[PDB]
């Protein structure tokens, strides 16, 4: 049984900004979403933007109603990056997709922190129950 | 694209 292993193969499973947005407002938004990963803005470096790899693994209630898109929205998304637990506005959730370098810091996170990398087989099932649903 | 905005 074979597990992820390439940028190529996760990026099936992500989620862009304009999904989310297109999204945030159904029935079962946190069903679909949830176990897909998305490419997160975490901040900057040297006024520089900085991307992660990160799993949603729920959607949860923001402090504050916000802006997003040309919309309104309480929704934040739970994600998971090796053990780092936070929760992100969509926002600032990309709509690129995740760079080798990006994938490779995410596997090692995932290493290091002893937790179990998704599999091909769960990917592929994930992707096609959306693509399946729409 | 729409510049995507960094958290923080």
């Amino acid at each position: 049984t074979h597990m992820v292993s390439l940028p190529e193969e996760l990026n099936r499973v992500r989620l862009s900004r304009h999904k989310l947005e297109r999204w945030c407002h159904m029935p079962f938004f946190a069903k679909t979403v949830t176990g897909c990963f998305v490419r997160i803005g975490i901040g900057n470096h040297n006024s520089k933007p900085v991307y992660r790899v990160a799993e949603i693994t729920g959607v949860v209630e923001t402090a504050k109603v916000y802006q997003l898109g040309g919309t309104r929205t309480n929704k934040g998304l739970q994600l998971r990056h090796g053990n780092d637990q936070r929760v992100f506005r969509l926002e600032f959730v990309s709509n690129q997709e995740f760079t080798e370098s990006e994938f490779m810091k995410w596997k090692e996170a995932m290493f290091s922190a002893g937790m179990q990398l998704p599999t091909l087989d769960e990917i592929n099932k994930k992707e096609l129950s959306i693509k399946e649903a729409l | 694209g729409s510049r995507t905005p960094m958290y923080g």
